[PDB]
């Protein structure tokens, strides 16, 4: 819960999940970048923000 | 009377290393929102809001 | 080379250093420990011993 986590500050299971590669799912209202760059997509840049 | 065989010594130490006094610059502390902090039973301090 | 007595001297000041090694756990350990466990002061070790 992204709301519970600016509330409480504490970034240590996101960035523990975020080091080992653990599969997540960040909820919480997010603005989004629309690409539409097959090359982006084949560079996996979603992946590096 | 001076001995050479007497006097001549082997002194060891380490051969370098640095000796930090602050112990808390290298912790990096932020708060929570003063808003949303909680006591010792985990309910905010001030609930009249 | 020294006389008997310097040696002792520093033969005593060598191996009675105050120094000791310090590491991330004995910061955390020296920050008082009701401060660690307060969820309303998040604490990173973000420097590299």
């Amino acid at each position: 819960n992204l709301e519970e986590l600016m509330r409480t500050g504490s970034y240590a299971q996101i960035t523990n999940m975020l080091l080992n590669n653990q599969p997540v799912a960040l909820v919480g209202a997010l603005p989004f970048v629309t690409d539409s760059s097959v090359i982006s997509l084949i560079a996996i840049l979603d992946a590096t923000v | 009377q001076f001995d050479f065989r007497n006097s001549m010594h082997m002194l060891t130490s380490n051969l370098t290393f640095t000796v930090y006094s602050d112990l808390l610059a290298f912790v990096s502390a932020d708060t929570v929102e003063p808003i949303n902090a909680v006591a010792f039973d985990n309910m905010r301090i001030m609930n009249e809001l | 080379i020294l006389h008997p007595i310097d040696y002792a001297f520093n033969e005593y000041f060598l191996q009675h250093q105050l120094v000791e090694p310090l590491n991330n756990d004995i910061i955390f350990n020296y920050i008082p420990e009701r401060i660690r466990n307060d969820v309303n002061y998040i604490l990173n070790m973000d420097r590299n011993l």
